[PDB]
């Protein structure tokens, strides 16, 4: 993935 | 065989808790909105 | 009474549903036969019937034998009619088959003129076959299963719900927006909501995978109450019989 | 390449994951056709549709019409073909109308043949008619759509997959004990299951109330992500014609 | 690594009846 954050 | 509608939209646009919801999906709108 | 069970979609939970209510029927103190009337034939296994127990009413009515000797005994007051194990030529053409079952009809009207049950549940498919359409037909009641989402809530203004039937909310969630912003507008407009709803449930995932219903699995998981709740509301409303 | 996604059951995510993929391919930029071929007519919901817009491939041919008529253009490299909406008597008979598509097929080969899109995405329902299966057998490859649980597991010992299908889970959640069990089961026993997988996600339950695909509506969802991996997986594995 | 693999596919059949079932009879 291209991040190991996202949307909450 | 004929009968009521099984969904009844009337009124719908005057409760006001259901506003900000028709007004953030645009697929609920689009089936309450009037004909 | 016969009462029909039937997803609006596939996958909402409609077969667990089936087996739960049953179970409850029974702890209630009435006789209960539970019928299976979808080709994959899931039904048995939440009465823990061994997967390759082949036998059912299609799969006998279908090699020439005899229907009436393919039901098992769960408990005194609970019996089960699985639909039988289908090859895989039967499952890709079942055209083949849908139009040679119709004798089921008449034999559930005669068990139920018998007296035998106090209640006879169907597992139902939605594939508009004929097969289907009949024993629908034959239904007193019928409950239309759904989750809330937007799937489910553009189904309900296209296609057709069984004549009478109520909705019933299955896989209800905790914390999403969306999901309360349908159910509050069902609330204000789908005149054949239900009053009572069952919730998502780890119970309710974990029963087939032990071979139970989920009140049998776990009595005091919510969605046993939840469940609870329906069969008494069926007692209710649904012990009348159509004319 | 033509790619066929087909649940393995009714309301795994099929349709959300067809419109994810395809938007996703076509911001890589890939020239995407996408094709409806399930009867519900659901796909063309999540590219802003109008639910009214009753026109669709299934629908002009049925009513005698051509249907390169029906397509839609969202962006310039995503084109989309409706299946179209039937009314509730065509839904009640379907095989009045199931043996009547098979144009289609010869149809979206010359499409395909015309050069004009790398990608031509097919959502599939699995009603085992004769118009799924012969447009089941146009695709390259096929992916086979599954939530982990004890019903898809169950599926995997008695029904047929696409021949050479990949498996791909969605509604992957947290705090399943029943999920992670039968997880590590299929890790072991399923060698066709994608290495990537899509989790639950609350991006994916809004998307289509907002009629957007997901990858759209929030590109920094996890299912997004998640989905951003399938589409380069594709590009390197599924980017070849069958033999 | 790779016993670690069977032995926690070993709990997980003995935790459900469904899976052990299918697992022995493939
Ligand atoms: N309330 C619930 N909470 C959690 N999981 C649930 C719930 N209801 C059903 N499930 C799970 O969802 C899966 C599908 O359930 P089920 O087999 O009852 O659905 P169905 O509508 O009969 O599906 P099919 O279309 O295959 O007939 C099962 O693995 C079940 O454990
Ligand atoms: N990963 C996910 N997380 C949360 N919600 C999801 C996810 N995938 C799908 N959904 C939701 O689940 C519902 C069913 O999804 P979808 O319509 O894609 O399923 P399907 O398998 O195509 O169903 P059908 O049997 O109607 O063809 C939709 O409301 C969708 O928003
Ligand atoms: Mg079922
Ligand atoms: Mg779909």
């Amino acid at each position: 993935l291209e991040h190991h954050h996202h949307h909450h | 065989a004929f009968s009521l509608p099984d969904i009844d939209y009337a009124d719908i646009s005057q409760r006001e808790q259901l506003a900000a919801a028709l007004k953030r999906w645009p697929l609920l709108a689009e089936f309450a909105q009037q004909k």
